[PDB]
């Protein structure tokens, strides 16, 4: 999906947030972002170690 | 990889995976453009079913 | 009904994993999809990084 | 199915019974409930740990 | 999730997964309406084969 790839791509570069980057990447794609989908992904992201979740593969 | 994540978001958004489209998402991320890496990426992705590759994998 | 429950539970679970809609159960899997798909592009291709 | 999803949805909120909720959700769907199907699901539910059955996934 | 369970019941009943229909099942459950969460949910579910997603999954 759009959201998933966008935050993952940023994570590789090493940094992310609502307006500054998530909104910027999807907008660079040329797509209009749904705020609710960004908010949900960010709220889920808080207090999570993205690198650890990757280390098991599923 | 930022380049792999950029490709999956571009396909999810419905936009073609070419040098311009990867470059705009890459710039929005803030990562510097490198001509060799995205050219290479388009070339690997040429002649591909993105959908069929995406699902199997060990 | 146990089988149907577990299958219903999997429908929910499935929907959750794939959809990306992060209350408590789904979350770690949803993140993994965005990789599963990248790691993946490598296996067919023939650029090495 | 209708019944399965309805009790599951309630379980997430954390509470359920014949008239009070099962009947209420399906009626909120706009569908007429068969009593026999509700009765069967409830009778099956008694003395079961729904959370434990979920923990194996099948 | 109450929102995911609400979607699967709405499709099983044969009714469309929109803000009104999710809101009526959600209200019958007794769970408070939150605009952002059902809005993301309808948006995530947009452009989907519910049937094809439902079956595969590790």
């Amino acid at each position: 999906m759009k959201y998933l790839a966008a935050y993952l791509l940023l994570n590789a570069a090493g940094n992310t947030p609502d307006a500054t980057k998530i909104k910027a990447i999807l907008e660079s794609v040329g797509i209009e972002i749904e705020d609710e989908k960004v908010s949900s992904v960010l709220s889920a992201l808080e207090g999570k170690s993205v690198d650890e979740l990757i280390t098991e593969g599923n | 990889s930022a380049l792999s994540y950029a490709a999956l978001i571009l396909a999810d958004s419905e936009i073609e995976i070419s040098s311009e489209k990867l470059l705009t998402l890459t710039n929005a991320a803030n990562v510097p453009d490198e001509n060799i890496w995205a050219d290479i990426f388009a070339k690997a992705l040429d002649g591909q079913n993105l959908k069929d590759l995406l699902v199997n994998f060990s | 009904l146990v089988s149907h429950f577990v299958s219903a539970v999997s429908t929910i679970a499935s929907i959750s994993l794939a959809i990306g809609y992060p209350t408590l159960p789904s979350v770690g899997h949803t993140l993994i999809n965005n990789y599963k798909d990248l790691l993946a592009v490598a296996i067919a291709a023939s650029y090495h990084y």
